[PDB]
Protein backbone atom coordinates (compact mmCIF):
# COMPACT_ATOMS: atom_id res chain seq x y z
CA UNK A 1 0.00 0.00 0.00
CA UNK A 2 0.99 3.67 -0.29
CA UNK A 3 1.00 3.92 3.52
CA UNK A 4 3.66 1.22 3.89
CA UNK A 5 5.82 2.67 1.12
CA UNK A 6 5.68 6.21 2.54
CA UNK A 7 6.48 4.92 6.02
CA UNK A 8 9.43 2.95 4.65
CA UNK A 9 10.83 5.97 2.82
CA UNK A 10 10.36 7.96 6.01
CA UNK A 11 12.38 5.36 7.92
CA UNK A 12 15.25 5.59 5.45
CA UNK A 13 15.00 9.39 5.75
CA UNK A 14 15.61 9.08 9.53
CA UNK A 15 11.97 10.16 10.12
CA UNK A 16 12.31 13.43 8.20
CA UNK A 17 9.22 14.45 6.17
CA UNK A 18 11.45 14.50 3.07
CA UNK A 19 14.38 12.41 1.83
CA UNK A 20 17.66 13.49 0.26
CA UNK A 21 19.23 12.06 -2.89
CA UNK A 22 22.31 10.96 -0.94
CA UNK A 23 20.11 9.03 1.49
CA UNK A 24 18.48 7.15 -1.37
CA UNK A 25 21.96 6.39 -2.76
CA UNK A 26 23.22 5.13 0.61
CA UNK A 27 20.18 2.98 1.40
CA UNK A 28 19.05 1.62 -1.99
CA UNK A 29 20.77 -0.14 -4.92
CA UNK A 30 22.01 2.48 -7.41
CA UNK A 31 19.37 1.99 -10.10
CA UNK A 32 16.57 2.04 -7.50
CA UNK A 33 18.06 5.20 -5.98
CA UNK A 34 18.26 6.96 -9.34
CA UNK A 35 14.75 5.86 -10.32
CA UNK A 36 13.46 7.56 -7.16
CA UNK A 37 15.68 10.63 -7.46
CA UNK A 38 14.44 11.20 -11.01
CA UNK A 39 10.75 11.00 -10.08
CA UNK A 40 10.45 12.49 -6.58
CA UNK A 41 9.34 16.13 -6.72
CA UNK A 42 10.91 18.83 -4.59
CA UNK A 43 9.59 18.89 -1.03
CA UNK A 44 8.45 22.39 -0.07
CA UNK A 45 6.45 21.60 3.07
CA UNK A 46 7.35 22.26 6.70
CA UNK A 47 11.05 21.96 7.43
CA UNK A 48 12.15 21.79 3.80
CA UNK A 49 15.83 22.23 2.93
CA UNK A 50 17.50 22.51 -0.51
CA UNK A 51 17.49 19.13 -2.20
CA UNK A 52 14.56 17.88 -0.11
CA UNK A 53 12.64 15.27 -2.11
CA UNK A 54 8.92 14.56 -1.60
CA UNK A 55 8.77 10.80 -1.18
CA UNK A 56 5.18 11.07 0.05
CA UNK A 57 3.95 12.88 -3.07
CA UNK A 58 5.81 10.33 -5.22
CA UNK A 59 4.37 7.34 -3.37
CA UNK A 60 0.79 8.66 -3.23
CA UNK A 61 0.79 9.50 -6.95
CA UNK A 62 2.14 6.05 -7.79
CA UNK A 63 -0.88 4.31 -6.23
CA UNK A 64 -3.54 6.93 -7.03
CA UNK A 65 -4.05 7.94 -3.39
CA UNK B 1 -16.09 -30.07 -12.36
CA UNK B 2 -15.37 -29.32 -8.69
CA UNK B 3 -16.35 -25.92 -7.31
CA UNK B 4 -16.01 -26.86 -3.65
CA UNK B 5 -13.88 -23.86 -2.73
CA UNK B 6 -16.08 -21.45 -4.67
CA UNK B 7 -19.24 -22.85 -3.06
CA UNK B 8 -18.06 -23.29 0.53
CA UNK B 9 -15.53 -20.48 1.10
CA UNK B 10 -15.66 -16.71 0.75
CA UNK B 11 -12.47 -14.89 -0.19
CA UNK B 12 -11.42 -11.61 1.41
CA UNK B 13 -8.32 -9.42 1.41
CA UNK B 14 -4.87 -10.32 0.18
CA UNK B 15 -2.44 -11.38 2.91
CA UNK B 16 0.72 -12.04 0.90
CA UNK B 17 1.95 -11.17 -2.59
CA UNK B 18 3.69 -14.19 -4.10
CA UNK B 19 5.53 -14.41 -7.40
CA UNK B 20 3.05 -16.80 -9.07
CA UNK B 21 0.47 -17.25 -6.30
CA UNK B 22 -1.51 -15.07 -3.91
CA UNK B 23 -2.57 -15.68 -0.31
CA UNK B 24 -5.99 -14.31 0.63
CA UNK B 25 -7.94 -14.60 3.84
CA UNK B 26 -10.99 -16.81 3.44
CA UNK B 27 -13.96 -17.90 5.53
CA UNK B 28 -15.59 -21.34 5.46
CA UNK B 29 -19.12 -19.99 5.32
CA UNK B 30 -20.95 -22.88 7.00
CA UNK B 31 -18.58 -22.83 10.01
CA UNK B 32 -17.81 -19.10 10.08
CA UNK B 33 -14.16 -20.09 10.58
CA UNK B 34 -11.33 -18.07 9.00
CA UNK B 35 -8.41 -19.59 7.08
CA UNK B 36 -5.73 -18.51 4.60
CA UNK B 37 -6.07 -19.56 0.97
CA UNK B 38 -2.92 -19.82 -1.14
CA UNK B 39 -4.24 -19.64 -4.70
CA UNK B 40 -2.46 -20.69 -7.90
CA UNK B 41 -3.98 -20.04 -11.33
CA UNK B 42 -3.27 -23.31 -13.14
CA UNK B 43 -4.66 -22.39 -16.57
CA UNK B 44 -1.37 -21.53 -18.28
CA UNK B 45 1.12 -23.39 -16.08
CA UNK B 46 3.90 -25.46 -17.60
CA UNK B 47 4.26 -29.17 -16.90
CA UNK B 48 7.21 -28.32 -14.66
CA UNK B 49 5.18 -25.73 -12.74
CA UNK B 50 2.38 -28.26 -12.17
CA UNK B 51 4.95 -30.68 -10.76
CA UNK B 52 6.26 -28.01 -8.39
CA UNK B 53 2.72 -27.11 -7.28
CA UNK B 54 1.98 -30.78 -6.61
CA UNK B 55 5.29 -31.10 -4.72
CA UNK B 56 4.44 -28.15 -2.46
CA UNK B 57 0.97 -29.52 -1.71
CA UNK B 58 2.48 -32.91 -0.82
CA UNK B 59 5.07 -31.38 1.51
CA UNK B 60 2.50 -29.10 3.17
CA UNK B 61 0.25 -32.09 3.88
CA UNK B 62 3.23 -34.04 5.24
CA UNK B 63 4.39 -31.45 7.78
CA UNK B 64 2.56 -31.21 11.12
CA UNK B 65 4.34 -29.25 13.85
CA UNK B 66 3.49 -26.46 16.31
CA UNK B 67 6.02 -24.15 14.60
CA UNK B 68 4.97 -24.90 11.00
CA UNK B 69 1.89 -23.46 9.30
CA UNK B 70 -0.74 -26.18 9.18
CA UNK B 71 -2.58 -27.21 6.04
CA UNK B 72 -6.35 -27.41 6.60
CA UNK B 73 -7.67 -28.40 3.15
CA UNK B 74 -6.63 -28.57 -0.49
CA UNK B 75 -9.06 -27.98 -3.35
CA UNK B 76 -8.54 -28.36 -7.10
CA UNK B 77 -10.97 -26.42 -9.30
CA UNK B 78 -10.95 -26.16 -13.09
CA UNK B 79 -8.50 -23.27 -13.36
CA UNK B 80 -7.28 -22.75 -9.79
CA UNK B 81 -5.66 -24.71 -6.98
CA UNK B 82 -6.25 -23.79 -3.34
CA UNK B 83 -4.04 -24.68 -0.39
CA UNK B 84 -6.08 -23.73 2.66
CA UNK B 85 -4.04 -23.13 5.82
CA UNK B 86 -4.92 -22.46 9.42
CA UNK B 87 -4.76 -18.66 9.56
CA UNK B 88 -1.87 -17.13 11.49
CA UNK B 89 -2.60 -13.53 12.41
CA UNK B 90 0.58 -12.21 14.07
CA UNK B 91 2.31 -11.08 10.90
CA UNK B 92 6.00 -11.21 10.12
CA UNK B 93 8.38 -11.83 13.01
CA UNK B 94 10.73 -8.99 12.04
CA UNK B 95 7.84 -6.50 11.93
CA UNK B 96 6.69 -7.59 15.38
CA UNK B 97 10.17 -7.15 16.84
CA UNK B 98 10.23 -3.54 15.67
CA UNK B 99 6.64 -2.88 16.75
CA UNK B 100 7.18 -4.17 20.29
CA UNK B 101 10.33 -2.00 20.60
CA UNK B 102 12.43 -4.06 23.03
CA UNK B 103 14.53 -7.05 22.06
CA UNK B 104 17.36 -8.98 23.72
CA UNK B 105 19.46 -12.06 23.09
CA UNK B 106 17.03 -14.01 25.27
CA UNK B 107 14.21 -13.04 22.91
CA UNK B 108 16.32 -14.00 19.87
CA UNK B 109 17.24 -17.36 21.42
CA UNK B 110 13.60 -18.26 22.11
CA UNK B 111 12.75 -17.22 18.53
CA UNK B 112 15.53 -19.22 16.89
CA UNK B 113 14.80 -22.23 19.13
CA UNK B 114 11.33 -22.42 17.58
CA UNK B 115 12.73 -22.01 14.05
CA UNK B 116 15.26 -24.78 14.70
CA UNK B 117 12.54 -27.11 16.00
CA UNK B 118 10.54 -26.47 12.83
CA UNK B 119 13.63 -27.10 10.68
CA UNK B 120 14.49 -30.25 12.64
CA UNK B 121 10.98 -31.53 11.96
CA UNK B 122 11.29 -30.83 8.23
CA UNK B 123 14.63 -32.62 8.10
CA UNK B 124 13.28 -35.60 10.06
CA UNK B 125 10.53 -35.89 7.43
CA UNK B 126 13.06 -35.69 4.60
CA UNK B 127 12.23 -32.10 3.63
CA UNK B 128 14.72 -29.27 3.07
CA UNK B 129 12.98 -25.90 3.18
CA UNK B 130 15.54 -23.93 1.07
CA UNK B 131 13.71 -20.63 1.67
CA UNK B 132 14.38 -19.72 5.30
CA UNK B 133 14.17 -15.93 5.29
CA UNK B 134 12.31 -13.23 7.25
CA UNK B 135 9.18 -13.16 5.08
CA UNK B 136 8.66 -16.87 5.90
CA UNK B 137 8.84 -16.43 9.69
CA UNK B 138 5.37 -15.54 10.96
CA UNK B 139 3.74 -15.18 14.36
CA UNK B 140 0.72 -17.29 15.28
CA UNK B 141 -1.31 -14.32 16.57
CA UNK B 142 -0.99 -10.80 17.93
CA UNK B 143 -0.70 -12.30 21.42
CA UNK B 144 2.39 -11.04 23.20
CA UNK B 145 4.68 -14.07 23.22
CA UNK B 146 2.93 -15.88 20.34
CA UNK B 147 4.63 -18.85 18.70
CA UNK B 148 6.82 -18.50 15.61
CA UNK B 149 5.49 -20.34 12.57
CA UNK B 150 7.59 -21.36 9.57
CA UNK B 151 5.74 -20.68 6.31
CA UNK B 152 5.93 -20.99 2.52
CA UNK B 153 7.19 -24.36 1.30
CA UNK B 154 7.15 -23.26 -2.33
CA UNK B 155 10.87 -23.96 -2.69
CA UNK B 156 11.05 -26.98 -0.39
CA UNK B 157 12.41 -30.25 -1.73
CA UNK B 158 12.33 -33.88 -0.67
CA UNK B 159 15.64 -35.58 0.10
CA UNK B 160 16.38 -39.26 0.62
CA UNK B 161 18.13 -39.79 3.93
CA UNK B 162 21.44 -37.97 4.09
CA UNK B 163 22.03 -38.21 0.33
CA UNK B 164 23.31 -34.94 -1.17
CA UNK B 165 22.45 -33.84 -4.69
CA UNK B 166 22.34 -30.80 -6.92
CA UNK B 167 18.71 -29.75 -6.50
CA UNK B 168 19.26 -26.51 -8.37
CA UNK B 169 19.73 -22.80 -7.84
CA UNK B 170 16.83 -21.60 -5.68
CA UNK B 171 16.50 -19.12 -2.83
CA UNK B 172 17.12 -15.52 -1.88
CA UNK B 173 20.70 -14.32 -2.51
CA UNK B 174 21.57 -13.03 0.96
CA UNK B 175 20.60 -16.41 2.50
CA UNK B 176 22.22 -18.78 -0.02
CA UNK B 177 24.82 -21.20 1.26
CA UNK B 178 28.39 -21.52 -0.02
CA UNK B 179 27.74 -25.06 -1.29
CA UNK B 180 24.81 -23.89 -3.43
CA UNK B 181 26.83 -20.94 -4.78
CA UNK B 182 29.65 -23.37 -5.64
CA UNK B 183 27.05 -25.57 -7.42
CA UNK B 184 28.00 -28.44 -5.12
CA UNK B 185 25.61 -31.23 -4.13
CA UNK B 186 23.71 -30.12 -1.05
CA UNK B 187 20.99 -31.05 1.41
CA UNK B 188 19.80 -30.25 4.92
CA UNK B 189 22.77 -28.02 5.93
CA UNK B 190 21.58 -25.25 3.59
CA UNK B 191 18.77 -24.58 6.05
CA UNK B 192 21.25 -24.22 8.91
CA UNK B 193 23.31 -21.70 6.97
CA UNK B 194 20.14 -19.65 6.42
CA UNK B 195 19.38 -20.01 10.13
CA UNK B 196 22.80 -18.50 10.87
CA UNK B 197 22.06 -15.54 8.60
CA UNK B 198 18.69 -15.04 10.30
CA UNK B 199 20.26 -15.33 13.76
CA UNK B 200 22.92 -12.75 12.91
CA UNK B 201 20.15 -10.35 11.84
CA UNK B 202 18.16 -11.09 15.02
CA UNK B 203 21.15 -9.96 17.08
CA UNK B 204 22.23 -6.74 15.34
CA UNK B 205 19.49 -5.97 12.81
CA UNK B 206 21.55 -6.04 9.62
CA UNK B 207 22.72 -8.97 7.47
CA UNK B 208 26.17 -10.58 7.66
CA UNK B 209 26.62 -10.57 3.88
CA UNK B 210 25.51 -7.58 1.81
CA UNK B 211 26.72 -6.01 -1.41
CA UNK B 212 25.00 -4.22 -4.27
CA UNK B 213 27.09 -6.34 -6.67
CA UNK B 214 25.51 -9.78 -6.45
CA UNK B 215 28.72 -11.31 -7.78
CA UNK B 216 30.60 -9.67 -4.89
CA UNK B 217 27.90 -10.84 -2.48
CA UNK B 218 28.38 -14.43 -3.61
CA UNK B 219 32.16 -14.22 -3.27
CA UNK B 220 31.74 -12.91 0.28
CA UNK B 221 29.34 -15.72 1.20
CA UNK B 222 31.61 -18.36 -0.34
CA UNK B 223 34.53 -16.95 1.65
CA UNK B 224 32.51 -16.84 4.88
CA UNK B 225 33.50 -13.17 5.10
CA UNK B 226 31.27 -11.84 7.87
CA UNK B 227 32.40 -9.86 10.91
CA UNK B 228 31.33 -9.03 14.46
CA UNK B 229 32.30 -5.33 14.45
CA UNK B 230 32.33 -2.92 17.38
CA UNK B 231 30.45 -1.41 19.06
CA UNK B 232 27.26 -3.45 18.59
CA UNK B 233 28.92 -6.87 18.87
CA UNK B 234 30.88 -5.92 22.02
CA UNK B 235 27.81 -6.67 24.17
CA UNK B 236 26.88 -9.93 22.45
CA UNK B 237 27.61 -13.01 24.55
CA UNK B 238 30.44 -15.32 23.43
CA UNK B 239 27.93 -18.18 23.24
CA UNK B 240 25.74 -16.31 20.74
CA UNK B 241 28.77 -15.59 18.54
CA UNK B 242 29.76 -19.26 18.84
CA UNK B 243 26.36 -20.48 17.63
CA UNK B 244 26.49 -18.04 14.70
CA UNK B 245 30.01 -19.26 13.84
CA UNK B 246 28.86 -22.88 13.88
CA UNK B 247 25.89 -22.09 11.62
CA UNK B 248 27.93 -19.91 9.24
CA UNK B 249 30.53 -22.63 8.70
CA UNK B 250 31.33 -22.80 5.00
CA UNK B 251 32.04 -26.57 4.98
CA UNK B 252 28.51 -28.06 5.14
CA UNK B 253 29.73 -31.32 6.68
CA UNK B 254 31.18 -29.41 9.66
CA UNK B 255 28.24 -27.00 10.00
CA UNK B 256 26.08 -27.47 13.08
CA UNK B 257 22.83 -29.42 12.51
CA UNK B 258 19.39 -28.46 13.80
CA UNK B 259 19.48 -31.15 16.48
CA UNK B 260 22.98 -30.07 17.54
CA UNK B 261 22.01 -26.40 17.61
CA UNK B 262 19.03 -27.13 19.84
CA UNK B 263 21.58 -28.48 22.34
CA UNK B 264 23.82 -25.43 22.10
CA UNK B 265 24.00 -23.65 25.49
CA UNK B 266 22.76 -20.32 24.13
CA UNK B 267 19.56 -22.20 23.11
CA UNK B 268 19.27 -24.99 25.66
CA UNK B 269 20.37 -22.86 28.64
CA UNK B 270 18.93 -19.56 27.45
CA UNK B 271 17.82 -18.51 30.95
CA UNK B 272 21.43 -18.46 32.20
CA UNK B 273 23.43 -17.91 28.98
CA UNK B 274 21.55 -15.44 26.77
CA UNK B 275 21.77 -11.76 27.63
CA UNK B 276 18.60 -10.00 28.74
CA UNK B 277 19.94 -6.57 27.74
CA UNK B 278 17.71 -4.62 25.39
CA UNK B 279 19.60 -3.97 22.14
CA UNK B 280 18.26 -0.65 20.88
CA UNK B 281 20.61 -0.48 17.90
CA UNK B 282 19.31 -3.88 16.78
CA UNK B 283 15.70 -2.69 16.68
CA UNK B 284 16.78 0.57 15.00
CA UNK B 285 18.64 -1.36 12.30
CA UNK B 286 15.84 -3.91 11.90
CA UNK B 287 13.47 -1.00 11.22
CA UNK B 288 15.65 0.10 8.30
CA UNK B 289 16.15 -3.51 7.23
CA UNK B 290 12.39 -4.02 6.92
CA UNK B 291 11.98 -0.69 5.12
CA UNK B 292 14.67 -1.50 2.55
CA UNK B 293 13.00 -4.86 1.91
CA UNK B 294 9.60 -3.26 1.33
CA UNK B 295 10.99 -0.53 -0.91
CA UNK B 296 13.06 -2.99 -2.93
CA UNK B 297 9.87 -4.83 -3.84
CA UNK B 298 7.82 -1.69 -4.48
CA UNK B 299 10.48 0.13 -6.50
CA UNK B 300 11.40 -2.94 -8.56
CA UNK B 301 7.73 -3.33 -9.47
CA UNK B 302 7.42 0.34 -10.39
CA UNK B 303 10.57 0.12 -12.53
CA UNK B 304 9.22 -2.98 -14.28
CA UNK B 305 5.99 -1.15 -15.14
CA UNK B 306 8.06 1.76 -16.50
CA UNK B 307 10.07 -0.43 -18.89
CA UNK B 308 6.80 -1.92 -20.22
Amino acid sequence: TAEQVIASFRILASDKPYILAEELRRELPPDQAQYCIKRMPAYSGPGSVPGALDYAAFSSALYGE
Amino acid sequence: TCTRFTEEYQLFEELGKGAFSVVRRCVKVLAGQEYAAKIINTKKLSARDHQKLEREARICRLLKHPNIVRLHDSISEEGHHYLIFDLVTGGELFEDIVAREYYSEADASHCIQQILEAVLHCHQMGVVHRDLKPENLLLASKLKGAAVKLADFGLAIEVEGEQQAWFGFAGTPGYLSPEVLRKDPYGKPVDLWACGVILYILLVGYPPFWDEDQHRLYQQIKAGAYDFPSPEWDTVTPEAKDLINKMLTINPSKRITAAEALKHPWISHRSTVASCMHRQETVDCLKKFNARRKLKGAILAAMLATRN
